[PDB]
């Protein structure tokens, strides 16, 4: 449900310093979305993607946040070395434990 | 309300709410009975009755 | 347990479809991460046709 006009000034900010920016929307399904990477990705192409989830950003309603974070992390695509920023304008002191 | 032997998962809950569990959950698996017994007769069984 | 069931082939298995069970099994049997060596090894058999 995001509206990705709302980060239109990244573009200008960050092709200019040449980082590697990628977006990627999270879908409903989320299990379909993860066992198609599996079923459709070289097992040499797939190394180059855990290569890149060592940084992320999420900007997301908490109540799909918690659901991705534990599936990422329960299917080992991450290790001790991550480092997820999250942000919102609303999340409460239940959301901020779980 | 729903209930029933239904396990909490990531996909279910970003739907529904769940409470507390209040049983753990484990996998497991069924088998026939095999034979392999021993009995008075087991003297003469190479020859039919 | 389970660890042998996984190499035998004399009595084929499986399971109620679209279960949590079968997706568990779904998941846990592509993943090229996993540290295990069992579950990848079940899919091959309950996924036949």
């Amino acid at each position: 449900e995001y509206d990705i006009r709302g980060i239109q000034e990244f573009l200008d900010k960050v092709s200019q310093q040449g980082m590697d920016v990628a977006l990627q929307k999270v879908e409903n399904n989320i299990n379909k979305m993860i066992t198609t990477l599996f079923d459709t990705m070289r097992i040499e192409e797939l190394n180059r993607y855990r290569d890149t989830l060592r940084r992320a950003i999420l900007v997301m309603n908490p109540a799909t946040a918690k659901s991705f974070i534990t599936e990422v992390v329960e299917t080992n695509l991450v290790a001790f070395d991550c480092h997820w920023i999250i942000i919102n304008e609303e999340i409460n002191d239940v959301d901020v434990q779980e | 309300i729903g209930i029933s032997a239904l396990t909490i998962t990531p996909d279910r809950e970003n739907v529904v709410d769940f409470t507390t569990r209040y049983m753990d959950y484990s996998v497991g698996v069924l088998l026939r009975r095999a034979e392999k017994t021993v009995d008075m007769f087991a003297c003469l069984a190479p020859f039919d009755l | 347990s389970l660890q042998d069931l996984s190499k035998q082939t004399e009595i084929p298995y499986g399971t109620v479809l679209d279960s949590a069970v079968y997706e568990h099994v779904r998941m846990k049997g592509l993943n090229p991460f996993e540290r295990d060596s069992m579950y990848s090894q079940m899919w091959r058999m309950i996924n036949r046709s």
